[PDB]
């Protein structure tokens, strides 16, 4: 397995 | 969220975690400046098209779990 979740922020 | 499975060239799973309401722009620049590279160095594909920066995940037909592929352009930059 090689599956990395990304999450970044909602900014205008 | 729209979690969006960007195939890697080393074949890695990358699970991206979008917010349907947020223009695909910041997820592009995002994706790049994670990687440590610059924009417009990469492409994103998805069902053969290449993702613009005025698209959105509401429209194409994007879902959870989607598949987009990313590939180097023949720029460099």
């Amino acid at each position: 397995n090689n599956r990395d979740p990304i999450v970044i922020s909602d900014s205008p | 969220y729209i979690k969006l499975k960007v195939i890697g060239q080393d074949s890695s799973e990358i699970h991206f975690k979008v917010k349907m309401t947020t223009h695909l722009k910041k997820l592009k620049e995002s994706y790049c400046q994670r990687q440590g590279v610059p924009m417009n160095s990469l492409r994103f594909l998805f069902e053969g098209q290449r993702i613009a920066d005025n698209h959105t995940p509401k429209e194409l037909g994007m879902e959870e779990e989607d598949v987009i592929e990313v590939y180097q352009e023949q720029t460099g930059g």
